[PDB]
């Protein structure tokens, strides 16, 4: 399953956040490594 | 160098933060990968 | 002139004690044939030693003399028994001037330790005056024979005598039992890393990360600093590579490592087939550093 990567989503701080998605890699297939996303908190 | 590994520290939200450092998905040898530590916020 | 005194042809002056006694051969003129070199003829038709006079002196240069046939080899054998050391046991340099027309071979051969002659270089065709230097790997009995063939094809009669090989300049370095045509400066061998200097009067050390050349003894001019990303060896004979190259970049410093690359590897080229059935493949033994 895609979400089997370790999620390091930057918890809301300093008026900035990062939706960082990085592989832990024994997995195969699944949706490719999703990149970090920016949005105000 | 030391600043080469990608920083993925979690901040203080809901009283929990995580500091884990890992290298980029694309360094040879050098200092080992630093482990995570837990601290109250 | 006895060893320890150098002459240019008009007068012989004694070598100063400050300079090491260096004996070397130089034959710019040939009014008298040197005792070291002897001439012989190898008949091309029968491949037998004719015993004739292969080369004739002319006072200034020695050329090839016509024998029974122009195909016969015009040998001129020069033999040195050993090499006197002051890689540089013998740096022999030639001045070959060939006015020959066609099928012109100068089989300059070298016999290492009185082995069977192996042709180091084989000039072909008409060539002008040039300097050729040959290197002797180790001290031994070495003979330089300059076999000449006016014509490869065989034709009756000596119709080709214009093909002559002029060798008017011979220099042999570090010879045993020879005349001292020029004395190099020096009187003990300085330790590795120290450049021999006669004006200073004492063994002087080269600056760090520099390699010294023994070909030019006097001064630090022969002592050359090493290249980028290298270290000087304790012998100063050749620069050493630390296998770790560190270079600067705006972001940070890059330190490429080649420690595991010191060991040799056996990587060969693809099997290559000759023009005929026989096949080969180049194999290169690489030792990067260490
Ligand atoms: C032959 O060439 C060498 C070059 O290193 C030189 O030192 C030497 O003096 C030459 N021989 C003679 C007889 O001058
Ligand atoms: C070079 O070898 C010969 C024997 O072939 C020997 O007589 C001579 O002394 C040697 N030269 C040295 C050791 O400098």
């Amino acid at each position: 399953s895609a979400s089997d990567y370790h999620t390091f989503v930057s918890s809301c701080v300093a008026g900035i956040q990062k939706t960082t998605y990085m592989w832990r890699k024994l997995c195969s297939g699944g949706i490719s490594l999703p990149e970090q996303r920016v949005t105000i908190c | 160098s030391a600043s080469d590994y990608h920083t993925f520290v979690s901040s203080c939200v809901a009283g929990i933060q995580k500091t884990t450092y890992m290298w980029r998905e694309p360094c040879s040898g050098g200092i080992s990968l630093p482990e995570q530590r837990v601290t109250i916020c | 002139c006895p060893y320890g005194s150098y002459s240019n042809g008009s007068d012989c002056t004694h070598c100063p004690a400050g300079t090491e006694p260096a004996v070397g051969f130089e034959y710019k003129w040939w009014n008298t044939l040197p005792s070291n070199m002897e001439t012989t003829v190898l008949s091309g038709i029968n491949f037998e030693y004719k015993g004739l006079t292969g080369w004739e002196v002319a006072g200034d240069h020695i050329y090839t003399a016509v024998g029974a046939s122009d195909n016969d080899f015009m040998i001129l054998t020069l033999v040195v028994p050993g090499f006197r050391p002051p890689k540089e046991v013998a740096r022999i340099t030639f001045v070959f001037e060939t006015i020959c027309s066609v099928n012109c071979e100068l089989y300059f051969m070298v016999g290492m330790n009185s082995r069977t002659n192996t042709p180091v270089e084989t000039w072909k065709g008409t060539k002008g005056k040039q300097s050729y230097t040959y290197t002797i790997e180790e001290n031994a009995t070495v003979s330089f024979t300059w076999a000449f063939q006016r014509t490869t094809l065989h034709e009756t009669g000596r119709k080709y005598t214009n093909d002559v090989a002029k060798i008017y300049s011979i220099n042999v370095t570090n010879v045993m039992g020879g005349v001292a045509s020029y004395c190099r400066p020096c009187c003990t061998s300085c330790p590795a890393g120290h450049y021999i200097n006669r004006d200073s009067g004492t063994c002087h050390l080269c600056p760090s990360n520099t390699i010294l050349k023994a070909h030019q003894p006097y001064g630090a001019q022969a002592c050359v600093p090493c290249g980028p990303g290298t270290k000087n060896n304790k012998i100063h004979s050749l620069c050493y590579n630390d296998c770790t190259f560190s270079r600067n970049t705006p972001s940070r410093i890059f330190n490429y490592n080649f420690s595991a690359l010191a060991g040799t590897v056996s990587l060969a080229g693809v099997p290559s087939f000759t023009s005929k059935g026989l096949k080969y493949f180049h194999h290169f033994t690489l030792s990067l550093c260490g």
